[PDB]
């Protein structure tokens, strides 16, 4: 059935930066989470909502982005939606896409908007019915924001997601919004909303997944107010301040299921622990949506088939191991995910780390809280402390220690990285 | 999580722990209970630096009665109903009197 | 021997598309539950048969097997998939061996049997909508007035089992909600059982051992039956069996036959599935969800030496006779897929 | 009233196997009598509206309250202290009973306090009689409850072994104080926390242990079959131990014990001596205590919230009645040991310890 | 039979840890084991298990310890006999007889064992009834009903 | 009337456990319908008045009688034999059931004969149809029972060992027919004969075995604990074997098996195959058949000897009722072997044997 197909656009490249040392080799929307590219986590979310027509904005690596999509599963006839890709200027800012949208006049009716890549399992099919109803009597209903009930200090609620909402407890209408900044000591709103609202609720327990349900007018509106760049600090603020004239937005606070956005370094770690922990069922390794061979084991251990688990190697809890990957003797792994085809030396110690496709670690290596990108090699007797981040190709010489947060690279920017061994105090490329 | 109503009126029914009476003796700058005292109490409920003095606790005020069971916090709640509860200040006198006819014959 | 060894994933999508569409619906739990899996598994193979061209029979039994082997690894625990496959495999080699002989009998190579398989497939589909309707009638040989009965969680098969008895006999059942995963449907069932004139009582899952002391029988509906007569059932059922055996209380299982499967429960840890902890502890308790390990399984294995009776669409049968239902319905060559 | 009520309370002996369990509760102070000391009322509310009220803390707060009653008691000097004092106390429990049935930790304490009333010499003046009782109570609190706990905590901690993984269920502040004291002495282990509906009393044991840095796992009771494979020992704090050896604790306490036995793991029962009783039950239905059925209506994972259950009319729907017991009786053959302040005893050795104290 | 000293070797030659346990110490071993597996010298109409002298010894422990008991048997060992008790088997030699005396006065001690004459008095075989076997591993498949052993057995002898 | 009675038979589902068990019995020929063959009358009297009426001889006498019915049947000229013959026979059953409920043995015979009538070749004639199924019946008596018995006894006596101490209970003609064999084949053994109230069926077993020169020992069921210490094997003849492996025999049969297993003696069930049933029973109360309660009033060591008791007015005293079930079920975990004519099978293997005969395509 038509239903105006229910469109949905995905704003990649929006948060391309903060994952800086790696996003220059491959874009954020394609790096692996639990040995799986992000956008897949977002796509199956979209399909869960009944989307039938997807448009993806691209700026960085628009080729290998589309090339994946073309050879993806979503380019098949079994796919529930027809994904098209779109290229625009690099470092694309929100709204500037929306303005470029209606300039193509390709928005048919209500649609959903996602700035980045999302892991979630909430059925929006109820949110639209919430949205599309109260709209059919008030065509000034413009955006429905979906958010997750949580704790103020929840591990999955960081600064960008840390906001304060004020909602009409009866009709759920956000009448005031402001972000949490160190220094913004107070919450101030013109009281004339009280003369228009009987029962309000101030909440700091939300998340702001930024998965807004946008109406039909929104793109054209973003062309009417060309100043609007950020959907949260320019759009809504204009609506609440009556800059945009006589229009309303609404909030839908989910209380079950899961929803979050991969955006920051301090979230990739959190969400990985949140999908390893079965918080995003069915979107778990044990489902193997891409024909993987994963299987749940107790204490949240996930392995693929055909994996060399050496005897006397000890696998602790909350970790994940891809296929075709070897592990040496007397080695210890704990709370780390591991890409496919890796090779771990003997008598090593891993903890809280993140390993990607085919990575080689020598004997007697100690790792912790480190991201190790695709196809990287580490010599023996090495050691990597927390916060470290290395890109692809990088290789570390034997008997070496990379200090905390010392990001590296195999490219020619300002970052300290260079490939060949040794690569810390001993330097290549400088 | 803070909810707040607007169509709400006071009814001047307050119930206090005893110790607050000594506070009223000390803190002279309190004229009206409803106007001054209640917001004074609610500021101290959450405002950290607003800790001028809690000494009007644990001073053998008798809350067991020898070791404190209610010290590190001062609380204050509200309560709402559905019907028959207000106070006259003119315009109610016409109404509260009208409301006063669930009588008979 | 899966299908990807035979046909490229893209040309599968053109030859048999619904297969590729089902796997997506099968891994994403878009179609869960054994019945919904069963019927959709059949009518998918319907089009498959109505879309493949071939010459010899050995092409099919090697082809339809291959798609099944993948149609299992989509979600294997939903056992009713292979059971519809394994039954189809025998359905053709029976229709084969009967035709290859009745032609030899006509004496002193015709792959146009596709419409016979379709007439054989639709036969088993029509059997599914005839699962409870011929099971509900077995009650009046087991349920009697003034008795006290115990069940657990939503199970329409068991629901229809009792309500048929409630038509004429009045009695009492006790319902243990299947917390956390069968909570909703279980409550609804009791509300329906009350309308039928059944002194129904809803209890917490933990109140089971208390009331069993004065319980006559316990009736249970499962998610599947494995090759050893063991049971894969929705969460919290072992609490009932173990409490029953402690009171010598008879245990009865009202299940259809499409869930009876010959796979042998080697490792249980590869059988039970784990849903989201959201059904157990709220996401808000952020301090707790980080510092603890929270698990919500929604299956449960109870061993076969604990069921006293099996109510099936074919009749009542002890567990020590299940194998004869297998070999009369499947073929040992198709145990593995 | 009670003349007519006693016939009513007997007419409730019919088909429903729970027909005898008294459901009557006084949750408010409406039409309250006057014989009732305030500090008793504040307890009567806490007895009816609290839900994490340990069987010990009740007997403590009960006695501490009774102290204030006796202190503020003014004997009619037309008589003496002994006569017309239990009669005063008796008129206090009758209220305190009507707000929630007496525990076993309380009755025996009451049954004891009434004795020392009947035995003190008349030579003592009232101000002497009081100060005497106040001592006996304060001693009863320290000797029979607190110290006894401190002994049990130690003795139980002894049988904890490095590498254990032990299972508690539904917040027994005794068995928490063990685990707590177990980490401080450096025992290497971890905990499984079994919870259950309706009032998830478990997620406060999870809070405590986590706030002490203990590895813990959280599963509902319907996951027992799945999680018992990890467990190595089971620790249970009871509401009382019967004289047959049975453990009288909350709901799933039986299934915890039963499933454990069918997995060769032991059921260690921690329960103070004064909770013992000469009572003996064959089923978990003769003697028990009811809870409001409406608490089952709430569907999701929260107690009092916005869950309009599909059963909210059960009080008005014919043939549909919810219920929830809150204690059940587990036979001995599943309990393997009772760790009391007299040491680790076999559960069946209860009535001896009862007859031990009865020499006075 | 002492075949234990041999089986442990046959495993060790394939890199398999082995811990020989006395015949008198299987009970102490159970709580450690996750599954017990034995062979079969003969299978019986009642689903029984005629095997070496110690099988039923640890077939009951597995029951008492709730650990599964599995047995491997080849189809060419289904015999057409039926014992009523765990003793109704034919004796080649009369076993377990008592000495008849008369007034004639006449740690570790590995060298203290029964003579080769006393052993020959002890039985060679032992039969475990079917309620103690979780399943039977045969070329005909894994059989567990212990009424399906008969159908298959009946399928043979004809 | 029947529906009116069916309304009555509904209300008999009350507080009492035995509310549903049917007590309605006709022990006289008062108001008998006409379409009742004489040889059926003599049978219905024997059913309601005999007491040592084994479940085997019933099925025989029922069939031998049925031959005489069919032999004397006369189809109307406007209808072949097959059509409108069960209807005649069905009108015979409805009488016989009103004298005493159909045994399981008799029932399956009805189900079989009712079948062969249907499959009967229409292109035959009366004297062709009659003469046919009379052999089918005579064959049924040959293969299914008489020969089957002779197989069982030989198969059973094989497991009798010299020095045994055999325990039977309440006269099973099959169990008697094997002990008398084991006597005549030279087996050295002895018998314990457990009897019970009210109709002491055990004496006639004691009478038989004694007249064959068998060392016997006679005790009432209350002495099971005392007498089991000498017993080494237990022999039981059933009224039927359920499909779950349970044994459906007379009252004490359950205790016999129970008390034995708790003293490590085997329970050997000797039962034919035509007494197998596709049904199953979780309790010994859902399906059963009552005996008159008055039979246990005459408390003495007799039953005909009209010497009264204290309960003679039980029918007239409220809150007092005597009953005596005639059968109970024994769980299969207590039955060790079933001795069908297909050999010694485990009791759980019954339903297969039932499904084996359903090979009748």
């Amino acid at each position: 059935k038509p239903k105006h197909a229910l469109q949905a656009i995905v704003l990649s490249d929006s948060y391309n930066y903060r994952f800086r040392p790696l996003t220059l080799d491959k874009p954020r929307c394609l790096l692996p989470l639990a040995n799986t590219p992000l956008i897949e986590y977002t796509f199956e979310f979209l399909a869960l909502a009944g989307v039938q027509e997807v448009y993806v904005f691209c700026c960085a690596h628009a080729g290998q982005i589309r090339e994946y999509i073309e050879k993806s599963k979503w380019n098949l006839p079994s796919s529930p939606f027809s994904v098209n890709t779109i290229v625009s200027r690099e470092s694309l800012s929100v709204g500037d896409a929306l303005r470029e949208l209606d300039s193509k006049q390709l928005i048919t009716s209500d649609f959903i908007l996602v700035s980045g890549d999302v892991v979630s399992n909430v059925p929006l099919n109820e949110v639209l019915k919430e949205h599309r109803k109260r709209r059919e009597d008030d065509k000034n209903a413009i955006m429905t924001m979906v958010v997750r009930e949580a704790s103020p200090f929840h591990r999955t609620r960081a600064r960008t997601e840390s906001s304060v909402f004020v909602i009409d407890k009866k009709t759920s209408q956000c009448v005031h919004y402001q972000a949490n900044e160190r220094g913004k000591h107070y919450v101030s709103m013109d009281p004339e909303i009280f003369n228009e609202h009987e029962e309000l609720e101030v909440r700091n327990d939300l998340i702001d997944c930024q998965i807004d349900i946008c109406s039909n007018d929104v793109p054209a509106l973003f062309t009417e107010n060309f100043d609007y760049q950020d959907i949260r600090k320019d759009f809504v603020y204009g609506v609440l301040t009556s800059d945009l004239l006589g229009k309303k937005i609404h909030c839908h606070v989910a209380k079950e299921n899961y929803a979050a956005r991969v955006r920051s370094l301090q979230t990739y770690d959190a969400i990985s622990k949140d999908v390893l922990s079965r918080w995003v069922y069915p979107f778990v390794p044990d489902s193997n949506l891409l024909n993987q061979t994963f299987s749940y084991q107790r204490h949240q251990i996930y392995k693929e088939e055909d994996v060399v688990l050496a005897r006397s190697c000890i696998i602790k809890a909350r970790t994940l191991i891809g296929a075709y990957t070897k592990v040496g003797d007397a080695s210890v792994v704990a709370n780390t995910i591991i890409g496919r085809n890796c090779t771990i030396g003997s008598n090593c110690s891993i903890d809280s780390a993140f390993l990607w496709e085919d990575v080689v670690i020598g004997d007697n290596c100690r790792i912790g809280k480190a991201i190790l990108a695709n196809s990287v090699k580490i010599g023996n007797n090495c050691s990597i402390e927390d916060g470290a981040i290395v890109a692809a190709g990088v290789v570390i010489g034997d008997n070496t220690i990379i200090e905390k947060n010392k990001r590296l690279t195999t490219f020619e920017s300002h970052s300290q990285g260079t490939l060949n061994d040794p690569s810390l105090v001993g330097i290549g490329g400088r | 999580r803070v909810t707040l109503n607007t169509n709400l009126s006071d009814a001047h029914i307050f119930v206090f722990k005893h110790w607050v009476i000594d506070l009223i003796r000390e803190k002279e700058s309190i004229s009206s209970i409803r106007g001054d005292l209640i917001p004074y109490l609610v500021k101290c409920q959450y405002q950290k630096s607003f800790t001028v003095r809690e000494n009007i606790q644990r001073f053998l005020s008798s809350p067991s009665s020898q070791e404190i069971k209610i010290n590190a916090l001062i609380a204050k709640d509200g309560i709402i109903c559905s019907r028959a509860n207000n106070l006259p200040n003119y315009f109610e006198l016409n109404k509260c009197i009208a409301k006063l006819t669930p009588e008979q014959r | 021997g899966p299908i990807s060894e035979f046909m490229s994933t893209i040309n599968v999508e053109h030859t048999y598309p619904a297969v590729s569409s089902l796997i997506a619906d099968l891994k994403s739990r878009k179609v869960q539950g054994p019945f919904a899996v069963a019927v959709e598994t059949a009518l998918v193979m319907r089009q498959v048969i109505s879309q493949t061209r071939w010459s010899t029979v050995d092409q099919l039994i090697d082809t339809v097997r291959a798609v099944g082997s993948t149609l299992v690894k989509a979600q294997p625990t939903e056992f009713s998939c292979g059971n519809i496959i394994r039954r189809i495999l025998r359905l053709i080699r029976e229709e084969y061996q009967e035709l290859l002989k009745t032609a030899d009998e006509n004496e002193k190579g015709g792959m146009d049997m596709r419409a016979v398989i379709i007439s054989g497939i639709q036969d088993v589909i029509d059997e599914l909508d005839k699962i409870n309707t011929d099971i509900e009638v077995q009650s009046m040989d087991h349920l009697h007035s003034n008795e006290i009965i115990l069940t657990q969680g939503c199970s329409k098969t068991v629901e229809a089992f009792l309500r048929f008895a409630a038509k004429k006999r009045k009695f009492s059942v006790i319902v243990a909600e299947g917390f956390p995963n069968n909570q909703k449907g279980s409550h609804a069932m009791a509300k329906r059982l009350a309308q039928a004139g059944i002194d129904t009582t809803v209890i917490s899952d933990a109140t089971i051992f208390a009331i069993m002391s004065r319980v006559n029988k316990v009736i249970l509906g499962t998610h599947a039956i494995l090759g050893n007569g063991g049971l894969v059932t929705y969460s919290g059922a072992q609490l009932v069996a173990q409490a029953a055996r402690h009171h010598a209380t008879p245990v009865v299982v009202c299940s259809g036959i499409y869930k009876l499967s010959p796979v042998y429960p080697y490792d249980l840890e590869s059988i039970i599935q784990l849903s989201s902890p959201d059904k157990i502890m709220s996401f808000n308790e952020g301090d707790l969800i980080s510092r603890a390990e929270i698990l919500n399984p929604y299956y449960d294995y109870i061993p076969p030496d604990l069921v006293d009776l099996f109510i099936t669409n074919l009749g009542g049968y002890p567990p020590s006779y299940l194998y004869r239902i297998m070999n009369d319905t499947y073929d040992a060559s198709d145990t593995i897929l | 009233d009670a003349n007519l009520q006693e016939k009513k309370i007997f007419e409730e002996k019919q088909v429903s196997i729970f027909s005898h369990l008294d459901w009557r509760r006084r949750r408010t102070t409406e039409n309250i009598p006057k014989d009732i000391h305030p500090a008793v009322i504040r307890l009567g509310l806490k007895l009816a509206n609290y839900k994490i009220f340990g069987s010990n803390q009740r007997c403590i707060d009960l006695l501490k309250t009774f102290k204030i009653v006796i202190q503020d008691y003014q004997t009619p000097y037309g008589t003496t202290l002994s006569r017309h004092l239990t009669t005063h106390i008796n008129s206090q429990i009758a209220y305190l009973v009507s707000t929630r049935p007496l525990s076993i930790s309380m009755g025996n304490a009451i049954r004891f306090l009434k004795l020392e009333i009947s035995v003190l010499d008349i030579d003592l003046t009232d101000d002497e009689g009081k100060e005497l009782l106040l001592e006996k109570i304060d001693s009863y609190i320290r000797d029979r409850i607190i110290i006894a706990g401190q002994v049990i905590v130690q003795a139980a901690t002894e049988k904890i072994q490095d590498g254990d993984v032990i299972l508690t269920y539904l917040h027994s502040s005794t068995v928490n104080d063990v685990l707590i004291h177990a980490k401080n002495v450096g025992k290497k282990f971890r905990v499984v926390v079994v919870d259950s509906r309706p009032e998830f009393e478990g997620r406060v044991c999870l809070k405590l242990l986590t706030e002490h840095g203990i590895e813990c796992t959280y599963v509902m009771i319907s996951a027992l079959s799945y999680i018992m494979q990890e467990v190595t020992k089971i620790f249970l704090g009871g509401h009382a131990m019967l004289s047959n050896g049975a453990l009288y604790s909350r709901a799933g306490t039986s299934l915890i014990s039963l499933l454990g036995h069918e997995s060769n793991v032991p059921v260690i029962a921690c329960c103070e001596s004064y909770k013992f009783t000469e009572r003996i039950q064959l089923d978990s239905l003769v003697y028990n205590e009811l809870a409001p059925g409406d608490q089952l209506v709430n569907m999701g994972v929260d107690d009092f919230e916005e869950k309009p259950g599909v059963l909210a009319n059960w009080k008005s729907v014919k043939n549909l009645k919810l219920l929830s017991l809150k204690y059940d009786v587990t036979p001995p053959r599943l309990i393997t040991v009772c760790v009391c302040e007299m040491g680790l005893l076999p559960s069946t050795s209860v009535p001896a310890i009862i007859n031990e104290f009865k020499q006075v | 039979s002492g075949s234990g000293c041999l089986m442990t070797r046959t495993l060790k030659n394939a890199c398999i840890p082995t811990c020989m346990v006395l015949d008198s110490a299987v009970s102490f071993t159970m709580n450690r084991v996750d599954l017990v597996l034995v062979g079969a010298e003969g299978v019986v109409e009642n689903g029984g298990l005629i095997n070496q002298i110690g099988t039923f010894q640890l077939a009951v422990f597995a029951k008492h310890a709730h650990k599964p008991f599995y047995a491997v048997a080849e189809s060419h060992k289904f015999v057409r006999m039926f014992p009523l008790s765990q003793y109704d088997i034919p004796f080649s030699r009369p076993i377990l007889e008592f000495d008849d005396p008369s007034p004639e006065t006449v740690a570790i001690h590995n060298e203290l064992i029964m003579n080769e004459e006393q052993i020959r008095n002890n039985p060679t075989l032992d039969v475990t009834p079917p309620e103690f076997v979780s399943g039977l591993i045969t070329d005909l498949g894994i059989i567990d009903s212990k009424s399906g052993v008969s159908e298959e057995l009946i399928k043979l002898y004809l």
